[PDB]
RNA sequence: AACCUGGGGAACUGAAACAUCUCAGUACCCAGAGGAGAGGAAAGAGAAAUCGACUCCCUGAGUAGCGGCGAGCGAAAGGGGA
RNA sequence: AGCCAUGGGGGAAUCUGGGCGGACCACCGCCUAAGGCUAAGUACUCCGGGUGACCGAUAGCGCACCAGUACCGUGAGGGAAA
RNA sequence: GGCGUGCCUAUUGAAGCAUGAGCCGGCGACUCACGGUCGUGGGCGAGCUUAAGCCGUUGAGGCGGAGGCGUAGGGAAACCGAG
RNA sequence: GUAAGAGGAGGUAUAGGGAGCGACGCUUGCCCGGUGCCGGAAGGUCAAGGGGAGGGGUGCAAGCCCCGAACCGAAGCCCCGG
RNA sequence: GGGCAGUUUGACUGGGGCGGUCGCCUCCUAAAAGGUAACGGAGGCGCCCAAAGGUCCCCUCAGGCGGGACGGAAAUCCGCCGGAGAGCGCAAGGGUAGAAGGGGGCCUGACUGCGAGGCCUGCAAGCCGAGCAGGGGCGAAAGCCGGGCCUAGUGAACCGGUGGU
């Protein structure tokens, strides 16, 4: 067979990914404290009773429903609006 | 003859008059000081569920 | 690191507490914060202990 | 390997020292719409022979029931149970004189 | 033949490891007594001015405690009976 | 960590003497230690008699029978067939 | 003449140049005790049932409520009490 | 050998046990830093013990019970040299 | 005190041993949700700030050329130009000048009792939070405040130390 010097290496390290991404879009109804983005900078700006947190995470604030926008010169928005 | 109703169990748990094994909040003692009174409090009492049968089929004899 | 170490502040007017940290190497001599006790409204709190 | 979930903490205050246990009066409770249904008094050594209490060292009133007039005994009385004995009913507490 | 009292008294095995704990104060070694053995009248029990040698059964009770609070081990009092 | 039991050391008293009621102290009870004997109720089956939703010569006791026999090992012991 | 890679175990997968078996007979392996637990067959029903024992029987049943389960839970505990 | 006692040995440092080498001829150099071993009446650390300044429960108190410093308590390891 | 007794003496793993490795966070592989393996690639965390925290008043950079005693590629100031290449502790990624960056004033919400309803997920644990209520800081107000721009800085239980109830 003969196997001189091999070796080893260093890489075997990978930080585990967290679920990442948006839960509820427009359509759909949220009532209070139902987080729908999940984001670590500021993908999607708040809005419309729409709540960011500690961490850059959209969640319900009213009993309503999503909805989106764009604002080039200011960012992207969502908008949770609910009923009158 | 008789099983034997689980001391550690009994001693550390609170199954409810409903057939439900629900117990204490785990995760308090060495810890405390950079730590929001929301971990605070909400390390008081739990729940837990699924493996709560195993829980009352151990629990057993005086039931409890 | 103990260092920064790890103290608690008790309020006067006996006992009371809540909880804290330190940095001894940074020019923490003692503390008198103002925070709040379980009794009553806020007030003063003294440092102390481990 | 993990403990099998022996992770939770205990909270059984007072689960043991070693003299055995505190000698202390057991009491025992009973729904006064179980006394709506019977009539006529109800001592503890009567209600026993009945189908509850069973030998529990003290009686206290309780639950829910109706405005009867009749002879209840006992030891101890919940509150609330007294207050559906103040419309009809008899208290007699702690037993001997 | 087996049971019975006392003196010595393990290990596997369990705790999926292994000492502390288990198995067990079991197997076996020794001593001796007898149709029984042993036990036996309270320096007890236990909380009520409550009972009244000893062995036995059931219940109390897997209760109360014991425990690298794990394995698991596991009392007497009271009660009904012999 | 009481109580019971005690291997070494110290070391009492006689009814205001004294053990215990689970650190320990007060109290209030409880029981009278450091001498001995006691049947029966319980256990056991070499033994005999009765019974069976027990086996029917590989099952059944190891052995239905000339079995603790042949034969195997020095030996303690093993253990047929029929 | 058309066709046609033994049986088992184990394998991703085998006829196997993997394993087990010469052949036939008989023996031979998921039980039981107590507790627990889901149901299910009935009787009773805010009630249900007795263990030891005692009596009777010669396969004859019967007394025997001591106890366990049930009517209430919440809390570590005191205690509160349909809260 | 738990022990009584046994061998040593009714032998006595030219005698008895343990180790390395292995006739005889030549010869056996440096290191006490780690360690083992020899000794060394100052000393550090440390045991139960001895001691009692000082604290507490409890009784009205007499008292009883527990906690316990100073400081004296070995072997040993450290220390010192060979 | 191995002289003797009973026991420990990890696992992965292109056969095992040596080497390396174990958990936490980022970026690929990762095939536009999630997620997705390897002893597959590339680097980082066990700490820091009582101000680097919380509110109110406010300013905006890195750089380019031109102009100047020391300075002079680059200490400093000035002119004009200059939509994020600066900064935001620490690795990278996301993001950010309509602030999270940088200066000052008062302070101390690294608050209590709770928590609707969601992330995530085998369990466990971890993540997010409106409002309520006590009272508190600042703010003219509107209002923010359950530490830090966010993702690493972490250890269920059994044992007990210490203050209290």
């Amino acid at each position: 067979a003969h196997k001189k010097g091999l070796g080893s290496t260093r890489n075997g390290r990978d930080s585990q990914a967290k679920r990442l991404g948006v839960k509820r879009y427009e359509g759909q109804v949220v009532r209070a404290g139902n987080i729908l983005v999940r984001q670590r900078g500021t993908r999607f700006k708040p809005g419309k009773n729409v709540g960011m947190g500690r961490d850059f995470t959209l969640f319900a604030l009213v009993d309503g429903v999503v909805e989106f926008q764009d604002r080039g010169r200011l960012g992207r928005y969502v908008h949770v609006r609910p009923l009158a | 003859p008789k099983m034997k109703t689980h001391k550690g169990a009994k001693k550390r748990v609170k199954i409810t008059a409903s057939g439900k094994v629900v117990a204490m909040k785990t995760g308090k003692r060495h810890l405390n000081w950079q730590k929001s009174g929301k971990e605070i409090r909400q390390k008081g009492r739990k729940f837990v569920l699924a493996k709560p049968e195993a829980e009352r089929i151990k629990l057993l004899l005086p039931y409890e | 690191v103990r260092i920064k170490l790890l103290l608690e502040c008790t309020e006067c007017k006996r006992r009371n507490y809540a909880t804290e940290k330190n940095k001894r190497n940074t020019p923490n001599k003692l503390e008198l914060r103002k925070y709040c006790p379980w009794c009553r409204k806020h007030t003063v709190h003294r440092e102390v202990k481990i | 390997g993990r403990s099998t979930t022996l992770m939770r903490l205990p909270k059984r205050g007072m689960q043991g020292q070693v003299p055995g246990e505190i000698k202390r009066p057991r009491y025992q409770g009973v729904n006064l719409k179980d006394l709506a249904r019977f009539e006529g008094e109800v001592t503890p050594e009567l209600l026993v022979r009945a189908g509850l209490l069973k030998k529990g060292y003290r009686l206290k009133i309780l639950g829910e029931g109706e405005a009867k007039p009749l002879k209840v005994v006992a030891h101890a009385f919940s509150k609330s149970a007294l207050e559906k004995l103040k419309a009809a009913g008899g208290e007699p507490v702690l037993l001997e004189a």
